[PDB]
């Protein structure tokens, strides 16, 4: 009822008699009209898609895309690279006619909560007039959030920290999740992770 | 006899006769009776003598259609020609687009075949007899008739803080309310693209400083909530606390419970500059993969201020690596006693607005101190006073007036519009030498194109009724007046009647020329004229409005799929005329042609006083340091200019 | 698996694939009362099919090619396997072959 | 040059080439009294036996493979492209299509 829907009907059943009759050769034909084999997304015979891609979205984070007349930098946070995925993984659907996938996410989503964790200690440094160059690289065994009761120096000026990361990367994974949900008023795109 | 084969691919092959009998078999073996090589081997004979030494292929199938449509078997001869094309048919796709004759991104070649397979069928079926003669010989053009069987509507102005105070459900996916800027941008997003599919014109957000004003705040209360948590001090104080403004400013050489008062302030700016930033980025690449229009300007307080100020920098930067932004289109409101005048509140923003429009194209301006624009409901103190100030699109829409509800420019959109040709109403009757015969009878047929059109738009209205609410999920939920006490299967015929029906004109230089001797840029007569005409067609929309109980506007098109199809199919009728149909494209509706030159001034003069009876729509474009869309900007205020978009 | 490539699951997918109609080959093959002929036709008839499917796909596959590189604008610029060596008015033969080919049942 | 590799020159090498004699050719279209008829005849000519020559050089690429990587042990254990990656029992199909088919003419 949709009005798309209305006019991607009217495309399919345009575009199905033309496969039919002019691309398909006479022993295929026969097999097709007397139910022994079935293609596949027929209807988008004459735009020569693919079906499926695995998106390495290393190439895309490290480096910025230009699509059209659009582009974007590279990715300096977990705020914007779980959003560049969103973006890829919607423009690569309107392109083939299946479903699109991002192996190795938590690979590629890595190297980006260690860049939020350098921030929150720059600002807490312009803060608290000290150096804290020493934070940056600390081999940390685990981003688990644990409350402040009772701490004093540099040992709550480095949890404050791993608190705050947290707490912009959860606001992030739950955002990732609506959007490739919402896709559904805006076929929804099929996506995997 | 035939010596030598030369192949499509280029190859040279010798000649093989076991080739012509293999052909001409396959095609007697597909009819009623066949048969044996009696006249096979007559027809190879007849071909293979009286040759050149060297043929084609094509030039030999030729032969065989043309010997086997000439001996007593015209069966066969159907059955090989209709094959052959098939043949070339398919071979001629490997590069081209013949599919598209017989009727590059995938979707756009799906949508390109849905409208071509709809637009006939609705042009036969659905249209009435007088309307279906009047647009095949050029008179009138219906504006996406590919969208016609589903019964759309063009835009809206979404009324955002519906979305962003109680959240939405469309489909599957839900939303909660937003409690940050950085979800309230996204929220804005979201609506815009879902409400693009279920209409076939644009998208617009009027009010938007007002909308997200309450979400700077929040995130300002935010961050002092953070900040007291790791000091164990008590800033209950400041959550309610005035701010002049979030300026940003250095932190060295403070101290105390007065710097950590400035360190929020520093990271709500720059987070809010974040969240406009990603709205550009993502408002540009979704355009790249709709039509969206952004209006604001008369906010004074410190969180508008905020992201006027925001958006105003992240638009001058650009996209990118300092590449412009195509979308959205932003709109600047401009009203006497906000942010004009030197002592006014907010006269930083309109230089700044007025400094980025020379950079960047954008922001156009739309001067709310207009006749027709002022509304007797405003007052400088009511919070939510900006349901009273007139906002547009950017595709040169305005929809302000109702016959029959409040006088405000929210949660309304236009129905429908058509294009009238008046140029060929000119030329058909140009033979008459006496001038009073030649404008009595122009106007006698004026009358009647106006009444088909009339009848037209009724009639698309009413189709575009029994339109059941569950058809248009967040429209009709969430975005249009009375979508509120709908039931999902319930028709929207309740409210349709809110809308604009619109009737534009192309061309009126050309008319005025094959009317009088010049048009109306050079002759006062040919002004007085064409004021004449435009006025008796609004009137006539009014008497339409009354009789029909509808709401008529007169619009200027803004020409973006109509600037060809009406001047090709003019000279294929009525030959070349100079200065008519010798130019390629009709001027604009009632512009002034970009060959006759002139100044700024005399354009605004003699264009200005259009604008009072183009309620539907109209533009004021000049083409072209900040000083001059100042002076713009003043000569839009000096007269009654309602929309511009200088660059 | 990759029979000129090396075993990587990144950046490459599915070309188009076919499924073919068992039960109405089984229902055709009813009529013989021996057991073991019924199978044998049944596998006779079952070649033929597959046979046919694999030169639609062959077909299909030859008919993908050919197709330039800036109809799909994001796919072969950045998320196919070679896409980098292309050019926007090139055809994308030497790339494609690192795609499958799917032949179903049901 | 490579089809379905890099355009290296390291580890690669010649299958086989075979010579084609075009002077028999033209000595048999040298009766013709038209000189454009007998250009067209000896490409008529020269077509087929090309036909003829591409098809034997691949009936020898055929019979090339399936052979043993163990009957050419250095070749298969170092010195090709593909290899470090062969069993001694297995065929160098995977890895014989980096070389290259050589027609010939004097
Ligand atoms: N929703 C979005 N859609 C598209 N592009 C986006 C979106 N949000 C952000 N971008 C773009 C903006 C940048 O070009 C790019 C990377 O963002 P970001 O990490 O802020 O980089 P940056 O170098 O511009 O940051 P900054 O200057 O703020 O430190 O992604
Ligand atoms: N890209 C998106 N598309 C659709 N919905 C989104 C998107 N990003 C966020 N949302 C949803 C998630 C929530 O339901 C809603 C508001 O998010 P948010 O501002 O984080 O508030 P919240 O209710 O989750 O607060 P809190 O996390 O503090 O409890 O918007
Ligand atoms: N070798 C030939 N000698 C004479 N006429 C020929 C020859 N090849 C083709 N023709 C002419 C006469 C046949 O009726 C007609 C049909 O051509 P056809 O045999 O289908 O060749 P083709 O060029 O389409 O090859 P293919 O289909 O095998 O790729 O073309
Ligand atoms: N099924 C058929 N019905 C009618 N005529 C046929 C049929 N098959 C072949 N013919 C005729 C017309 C063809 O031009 C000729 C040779 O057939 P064919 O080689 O398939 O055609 P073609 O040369 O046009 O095709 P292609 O371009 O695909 O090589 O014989
Ligand atoms: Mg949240
Ligand atoms: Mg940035």
């Amino acid at each position: 009822d949709t009005p798309a829907g209305m006019m991607m009907k009217f495309a399919s059943e345009t575009t199905k008699p033309f496969v039919d009759d002019y691309l398909l050769s006479e022993d295929v034909r026969d097999a097709v009209m007397h139910n022994y084999i079935h293609i596949h997304d027929k209807d988008y015979y004459p735009t020569k898609s693919l079906t499926c891609v695995q998106h390495p979205l290393d190439v895309i984070l490290n480096h910025g895309f230009t699509a059209g007349h659009g582009s974007s930098r590279p990715a300096k946070r977990i705020e914007t690279a779980a959003v560049l995925a969103c973006i890829s993984l919607e423009t690569c659907q309107n392109e083939m006619h299946g479903g699109q996938a991002i192996p190795a996410f938590d690979f590629y989503l890595a190297p980006y909560v260690r860049m939020s964790y350098q921030e929150e200690v720059k600002n807490l440094e312009k803060l608290t007039g000290e150096d804290l160059s020493n934070l940056y690289d600390a081999p940390i065994d685990d981003y688990i959030e644990k409350p402040l009761d009772g701490l004093q120096g540099r040992e709550r000026l480095e949890q404050h920290a791993i608190n705050k990361t947290v707490n912009r990367v959860h606001q992030a994974m739950e955002a990732f999740i609506h959007n490739m949900n919402t896709i559904h008023s805006r076929q929804v795109v099929f996506s995997s992770i | 006899m035939i010596q030598t084969v030369v192949k499509r691919d280029g190859r040279i092959v010798g000649f093989n006769e076991q080739k012509i009998m293999a052909a001409i078999r396959k095609a007697m073996l597909h009819t009623d009776k066949g048969e044996d090589t009696t006249l096979i081997e007559q027809i190879t004979d007849h071909i293979s003598y009286r040759g050149k030494s060297q043929m084609s292929v094509e030039a030999i199938q030729d032969a065989i259609e043309m010997e086997l449509m000439k001996s007593a078997r015209k069966d066969v001869a159907q059955k090989y020609i209709a094959y052959r094309n098939q043949r070339n048919i398919a071979r001629k796709a490997k590069t081209r687009d013949v599919f598209m004759s017989i009727v590059d991104t995938p979707a756009g070649m799906m949508m390109k075949f849905a409208s071509e397979t709809t637009k006939p069928f609705v042009d036969d079926y659905l249209l009435s007899e007088d309307v279906r003669d009047a647009v095949m010989h050029n008179y009138i053009h219906i504006h996406d008739k590919d969208y016609y069987p589903t019964k759309s509507l063009t835009c809206v102005q979404h009324p955002l803080d519906v979305i962003l105070n109680h959240g939405f459900t469309a489909g599957h996916g839900s939303s909660r309310p937003a409690k940050r800027i950085e979800t309230a941008a996204v929220l804005a997003c979201i609506s815009l693209e879902t409400c693009q599919n279920e209409m076939h014109g644009g998208q617009a957000i009027p009010a938007f400083d007002f909308y997200l004003a309450p979400y700077v705040r929040m995130s300002y209360q935010e961050e002092v909530k953070n900040l007291e948590k790791l000091t164990g001090e008590d800033l209950s104080n400041l959550y309610d606390a005035p701010i002049d403004d979030y300026i940003e400013k250095p932190l060295d050489g403070l101290q105390g419970r007065e710097r950590l008062e400035q360190h929020a302030i520093n990271k709500t700016v720059n987070r809010v500059h974040q969240a406009m930033e990603a709205f550009i980025h993502n408002m540009n690449t979704i355009h790249s993969r709709v039509f969206s229009s952004i209006n604001y300007g008369t906010d004074t307080s410190a969180e508008g201020r905020c992201i006027m100020r925001e958006i105003l920098q992240s638009t001058y930067q650009g996209v990118g690596n300092g590449e412009t932004a195509i979308f959205p289109i932003q709109i600047w409101k401009k009203k006497r006693g906000v942010n004009y005048l030197p002592e006014d509140r907010n006269y930083d923003l309109y230089k700044l607005a007025c400094k980025v429009t020379a950079r960047r194209f954008f922001p156009n301006f739309l001067n709310l101190d207009a006749t027709f624009n002022q509304n007797e409901k405003w007052r400088a103190d009511d919070p939510e006073r900006y349901k009273w100030e007139i906002a547009t699109m950017g595709c040169r829409t305005r929809v302000f007036e109702d016959r029959w509800g409040e006088k405000t420019s929210i949660a309304r959109g236009n129905l429908s519009f058509s294009t009238i040709n008046i140029v060929k109403l000119a030329i058909e009757c140009m033979g008459i030498e006496n001038e009073k015969q030649r404008i009595d009878m122009f106007f006698a047929k004026l009358d009647n194109i106006l009444d088909i059109t009339a009848k037209q738009l009724d009639e698309r209205f009413q189709f575009q009724k029994t339109a059941m609410a569950k058809q248009f999920p967040l429209l009709m939920k969430y975005l249009w007046v009375g979508a509120e006490n709908l039931k999902p299967e319930e028709t929207i015929e309740s409210v349709i009647n809110h809308g604009t029906l619109g009737i534009g004109f192309i061309g009126l230089a050309e008319c005025l020329v094959a009317l009088i001797g010049k048009h109306h840029g050079e002759s006062e007569k040919a002004q007085e004229l064409g004021l004449k005409i435009i006025t008796y067609m609004r009137d006539r929309a009014n008497e339409f409005s009354e009789q029909y109980h509808h709401n008529y506007s007169i619009l200027a098109t803004p020409a973006e799929g109509l600037s060809g199809k009406f001047t090709k199919k003019d000279r294929k009728q009525f030959g070349v005329i100079p200065g008519v149909t010798d130019r390629d494209y009709y001027t604009n509706s009632n512009h002034v042609p970009v060959y006759y030159k002139c100044t700024a001034l005399k354009k605004a003069q003699i264009e200005a006083p259009y604008h009072d009876l183009t309620r539907g729509g109209h533009i004021f474009y000049v083409e072209i340091n900040p000083s001059v869309i100042e002076s713009v900007v003043d000569m839009m205020d000096k007269y009654n200019m309602g929309y511009g978009s200088v660059n």
